[PDB]
């Protein structure tokens, strides 16, 4: 049940790597991964209902 | 699968311009943040980009235990006429300011709870006396249990109610806790009432706190020294540290600004004047 | 066994 | 378009209703999301819901208020706002639980010749402080939903003082944004501007928003609009300028459950 | 048992540690998550969003809502700045309460590129040409258009699009900037000056305001955790 | 592909010359060492050799926990007129000499930092009192956060700067830091200031210190014991040890020849004279 | 839990050990490297450079400029030593503070070849023939050039190549000397001679000065990790 | 000994965990199942069966 | 002799698994697995001899 | 995720070998392997713009 | 070896 | 798995 995943090197002395392995039943126990994801800012940044084209007028 | 740890976008060379394309004009009306970037306004070059936003995806900015409480318990004498302290604590995190703050920058969270407990404790009199080490118990008691009235009534037999037995000077306790919340969500800021005040019913029957949702939300803790009275006494502190693992944020606040009051939105007289003197034109 | 991330 | 269409120019149709508009700057759909039903995979009562559809998603036009150069600001609370309005209200009082989403447009015209700028922000959950440094959330509920004609912002913090029979209202302070929060960030919430040279009305669109599936429309307000004067009313060289703000408020893909006889509410 | 031995480190809690531990509450039900609009992943999303600076910290118009206008009016052409501020954007007193500064006083580091976006809030009728200017450390901060000229900048003719943008691009020595202030990793300059004048026809307003934002580029990030100073908790 | 651990060059067996090349001739104008060795000047035979230069890798060189500052707390009795101490130390490796003379033998380096932490605890009153086992708090508050102004007031709730709590009597307490630096590189020396003195303003606010560039470089290191008051007094020391792991070094430099005389290149006058008496001709 | 049984050594903190730990700064935006000229990889590198000997350490001339140079004249043959200096390269005061040195002293053995260059610095009208010689331990130290050319040399003819360099071979009964003082591992005796004379033609300076300069070879190590007498700290 | 370092928790008694332990009768012959009647595998088998309301609970 | 199983994920940060090894020979060592089934109510809620169908007259 | 490598041996008693497992996300969190690579000393005792021949004149 | 539920 | 230096 190990799970082996990459580290990102910063300070340097190929890929390395870290294992981990899960000793409790409730996914509540568990460290957290760090293994997130990013979104566009666009529900915020850009909320309009037509689409914007920088380069053009935003208001026509 | 564009991950938090991924090198942001390069920067891309670009030349001169004379055109129709107006990226600099925009209407902030509209309501959007016009989207550029350097090149859009001056000349570039390329630029390899290796920075990243791994420590500041919503889990790296969180992941830290947070101060939540300080209870206090002691073990008298036994021929003390006050009481032997136990604690007993309401489940928050709005009774320090700074996790409190870090959680309003969103409206909803949703996220499993890691609990550390760090204890200490002391000798009060200028005896010259002696205390055996503690054993503290930390009782979960939530919604419904019957809360402990003495600090060895029958409540701290914890058949159901989750406890931790603490032994003194041990590395400090720790658990864990899922997303127990009742809503999908948890809510850090409800716009209403517990309670409709109907016309038919009198007022004070019809009414409730602004902005609480469940009078006791998530229970309480209930903190008490295992051992039997002491010749001296001992008093200790049990801290509370709060982390939220694995969690999930929604809809953007701006941050408190100006001191807590309460655990509402409530704000108090004298402290609302957060920014300073700076005049228009001094840099 | 191992999964390998 | 080269067939004529623009921007600022749009035309909105819900039910028997429809709002036309010459100096629009676009339309905002909060947080990229259009309102929906709900879900079979996300619900939560199980009882056959009620959607009145366009008996009840229709505009709704609230009581004109007044902007002048001493104006501090307004705000309404939804659904309290639209709670006396048609066959949407009756259904809001009919049952349990209801959820809903809204079109929001805030009208506001006026000349070449004036100047000003109103922000439109829609905020989910919009807790507002309380009047007293003696109680916290002791709003009562009566002063917390004000219905159609909504409530004010103030440019100063008056703390009611009678223990004996305190006030018991909200005390929003503006540059606060009634909420002990800076207003210049308030634009982090979905909003418009209505800038009078640029503009003359904001409309948002807004998604069911709520740590739930459904909930207590009458409990509970699933979002706040605030309206403020980020650039002070002016024209000509008059001193006492007042052009009038109108608010037009849709709710969209309304449903509710557990139906029973009618909540009768002490709002007064 | 199996023979172990004890390093340092044993025992102790560390604050920002990542372990596991007992679930307190085992095989509990829990409720699923619906999908709430609004979901943010990273808090650099929220200092895209341009929120509003308060310009005018004058000892009357500061923690009022006067705070966030800029007064320009219809006079004569000058030399002489609308504005001046610093581009320290977690100290500089202007910048630090805006979202963007909020966010970066939980941060020691930060990099990237920022954008200024100005708003005209006079009538219709008014017109004009302002300079918009950033000009990186190192010399006399501008004081008069003819400096503030010779850096980076923006020439805004005011019009139908009622906004202008000034991206003040990624220009430093260091890789990082502190969250503080510090000459060592000092920003430069932002300022604003009139190019020809506003103009306004008869029956106008010849005074007006302007507001302005302030948000980051898709290149700009923060490090290095900490507690801000914007919050406390005495007694 | 040549490591470490790897053996030095064999001795090649070489016998009599008699020839126009000149190994030993040379001439150290041109900057250069010239490259010889024994076979170049002498008869040598053949050695198998297996020496190798693995402990005095950069790595190994440096691969050693060194203490950089010893911090001093206490907790009295509550009854004491004075504050209880709590410590505030500038992040440095300048306030010992040994690792920074050691570091100095280059002028920049990147590295990892390995921060352990020992902590002895005395009684200072000749009493016959007591006090329990003390928990620690090292809190680290960096460039910008608010550094405690008191033993016990809101900055040690930490949620967002790191925290130790270290337990008294356990093993000895340890962190790792990567490289943190502003700069692709530590500078071990800066030759320059933080302002340039413009003329247009006056020489007051264009001064700064020689080689000093950012006055938080790193933050600060504040301790505390989290305990309460107790009736006897107890003193503790923190003393910190730093080990530079995943080093890496550039451009080396002559070692610190006189004592070291504050943070800076500095030397104090009567400590000049590191030589010593020998004669010219005297083995 | 997993049966486990507590070693010795656990607990203890060993400044030399190697173990894991807890990151305090967890997913922390590290600066990436540049490539900056003069990377070192291994301290004998450093050892390899020639660095000046302070041969003269006379009460008057040392810790001044002029215990480097070593002066020659014009003066009739001797065969008396012109320097006489002991191979103790982290101890004999002469060498301990050369870069190879003060390495030296961080370890507490040291083995392989070194060499010892010297630089004419009289007139180009200056001619000469030096003997350059290294007697290994166990006789009489040379104060005499007939000791000295029986032992390890080199004959130095003065002219264009300015420069003279002789290899000390390693010759040692240890497989490594000690960096201190020490009969069992002495190293042998290093000295200078007049082969023939400095000889000059009229309207030229009679003296001047060689100097002279020590590095190691590629065959030479050192081990045993030590903290050095050169620099303290009291108080 | 396998290098290892104690985490928080360590030592702790929490009345919920679910961990191994010694056991004092080893190699104990327990007595085998029989197929009793009436076997209940879960707490909501019972709420669903009818019981009866207290529904008039006057003082008297 | 590893056991790996999954856990159900309640709040969210593929399959987490989680890892088991039994250390004592004693079955009554080893922590609970919680592993378990569920069943029909039927023998408390229906024990009548003839199956009963609720749209029908459950006396006829 | 194993990391395997051989040792050195000094004193004796095939290759004996070492394991190495990473326990944490963070490569700053990580031992030292101390496997390290030497260089030339060129780039400060040869640093002269033309190649030095050592058996040839340093000046010509 | 594993077995995997 | 392994990985083998
Ligand atoms: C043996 C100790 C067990 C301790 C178990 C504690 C479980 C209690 C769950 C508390 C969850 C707190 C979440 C924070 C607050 C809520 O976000 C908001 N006020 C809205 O719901
Ligand atoms: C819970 C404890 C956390 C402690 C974290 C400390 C992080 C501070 C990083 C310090 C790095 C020190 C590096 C040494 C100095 C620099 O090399 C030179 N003065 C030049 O930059
Ligand atoms: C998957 O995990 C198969 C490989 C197992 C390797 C050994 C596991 C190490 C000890 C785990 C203890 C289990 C925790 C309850
Ligand atoms: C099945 O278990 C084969 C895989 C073994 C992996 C390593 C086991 C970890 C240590 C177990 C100790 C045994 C308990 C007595
Ligand atoms: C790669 O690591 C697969 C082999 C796994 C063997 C068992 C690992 C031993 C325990 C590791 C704990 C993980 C540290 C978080």
């Amino acid at each position: 049940g190990a799970q082996v995943s990459s580290q990102k090197v910063g300070a340097h002395e190929s890929t390395i790597n870290y294992t981990t392995i899960n000793y409790y039943r409730d996914s509540a126990s568990n460290a957290a991964s760090k293994q997130d994801f990013s979104q566009d800012p666009s529900k915020f940044t850009e909320p309009i209902k037509d689409v914007l084209i920088k380069t053009a007028p935003m208001l026509n | 699968a564009a991950t938090s740890r991924d090198a942001l976008p390069n920067t891309e060379a670009s030349g001169p311009t004379h055109s129709k394309e107006i990226p600099a004009l925009t209407a902030v009306e509209t309501g959007a943040t016009n989207p550029l970037v350097p090149s859009d306004t001056v000349q570039t070059r390329h630029v390899v980009q290796h920075r990243s936003r791994s420590e500041s995806s919503i889990e790296s900015f969180f992941a830290r235990g947070a101060c939540v409480t300080i209870m206090t318990v002691d073990n008298p004498a036994s021929t003390t006429n006050k009481d032997k302290l136990f604690a007993v604590w309401k489940i928050t995190y709005k009774d320090t300011v700074q996790l409190r703050r870090k959680l309003e920058f969103f409206t909803y969270s949703r996220f499993d709870m890691e609990l550390t407990f760090v204890v200490t404790a002391n000798f009060t009199e200028t005896n010259n006396g002696h205390a055996l080490n503690q054993v503290y118990q930390i009782m979960y008691v939530p919604p419904g249990a019957p809360v402990p009235e003495k600090w060895d009534d029958y409540t701290w037999q914890t058949s159901s109610n989750p406890s931790i037995f603490y032994t003194y000077g041990t590395a400090p306790a720790r658990i864990s806790v899922p997303y127990v919340g009742i809503s999908n969500a948890y809510s850090h800021f409800y716009d209403g009432f517990s309670k409709v005040p109907l016309k038919d019913q009198s007022a004070a029957l019809g009414d409730s706190l602004y902005g609480a949702a469940s009078l006791n939300d998530f229970g309480i803790l209930a903190v008490r020294v295992v051992n039997d009275h002491n010749p001296t006494k001992v008093t200790s502190k049990i801290r509370v540290y709060l982390k939220p693992k694995h969690i999930r944020v929604w809809c953007p606040r701006p941050p408190r600004a100006v001191a807590y009051y309460g655990p509402g939105v409530d704000y108090k007289d004298g402290t609302l004047t957060p920014l300073s003197t700076k005049d228009l034109t001094t840099y | 066994g191992s999964s390998s991330t | 378009e080269a067939c004529g269409y623009s921007d600022r120019v749009l035309q909105l149709t819900l039910g028997n209703s429809t709002i036309t508009t010459q100096e629009a700057a676009n339309s905002v759909v909060a947080y990229g999301r259009w309102p929906e039903y709900l879900r079979d995979s996300e619900a939560n009562p199980v009882d056959q819901p009620t959607e009145p559809d366009v008996a009840a998603c229709r505009f709704y036009t609230l009581d004109t208020v007044s902007w002048t150069k001493e104006s501090r600001g307004w705000w309404w609370k939804l659904p309290d706002a639209l709670r006396d309005m048609g066959l949407f209200g009756q259904n809001m009082y009919y049952h349990y639980l209801g959820r809903s989403g809204y079109t929001v447009h805030v009208q506001c015209n006026a000349s070449k010749f004036h100047q000003g700028a109103l922000g439109v922000f829609a905020v989910p959950e919009m807790c507002l402080a309380g009047d007293s440094n003696t109680t916290t959330m002791h709003t009562s509920y009566q002063n917390a939903n004000p219905g159609e004609k909504g409530g004010t912002f103030t440019g100063t913090f008056t703390p009611d003082n009678n223990q004996t029979s305190p006030a018991r209202r909200f005390c929003p302070v503006d540059y606060l944004l009634g909420n002990g929060t800076l207003l210049g960030n308030a634009f982090v919430f979905p909003h418009q501007i209505i800038n009078l040279r640029t503009n003359n009305c904001a409309t948002l669109v807004l998604p069911y928003v709520n740590s739930l599936s459904i909930d207590s429309m009458v409990k509970h307000n699933n979002w706040g609009i605030a309206i403020l004067p980020l650039a002070p009313l002016n024209f000509a060289s008059e001193s006492s300028p007042e052009i009038p703000i109108t608010l037009t408020i849709a709710p969209m893909c309304c449903e509710f459950n557990g139906l029973r006889n009618i909540t009768l509410p002490r709002l007064q | 048992g199996l023979p172990v031995m004890n390093t340092p480190g044993s025992n102790q809690y560390l604050t920002a540690d990542n372990f596991q531990s007992p679930c307190a509450l085992p095989e509990f039900d829990v409720t699923p998550p619906i999908d709430i609009p609004g979901e943010v992943k990273n808090m650099m999303e929220l200092a895209e969003i341009d929120t509003m600076i308060p310009f005018d910290l004058s000892a009357t118009k500061k923690n009022t809502m006067e705070m966030y206008r800029v007064r320009l009016s219809d006079k004569p052409h000058t030399d002489d700045p609308i504005l001046c501020l610093s581009l320290s954007p977690a100290s500089d007193p202007r910048l630090s309460h805006t979202m963007l500064g909020e966010i970066l006083n939980y941060y020691t580091h930060w990099a990237g590129s920022l954008k200024f976006t100005f708003l005209f809030c006079g009538s219709m009728m008014a017109t004009g040409k302002l300079l918009v200017s950033y000009a990186p450390p190192g010399a006399d901060p501008p004081k008069k258009r003819k400096e503030a000229m010779l850096g980076t900048h923006v020439i805004w003719d005011i019009g139908l699009q009622s906004s202008c943008t000034m991206v003040v691009p990624w220009i430093s020595n260091t890789t990082y900037r502190q969250t503080i202030d510090d000459s060592f990793t000092e920003g430069g300059y932002i300022s604003v000056f009139y190019q020809t004048r506003i103009v306004v026809p008869l029956s106008t307003p010849r005074e007006m305001d302007i507001l302005g934002f302030v948000s980051a580029c898709n290149d700009f990030s923060v490090r290095l955790l900490r507690d801000t100073t914007h919050i406390e908790q005495k007694a």
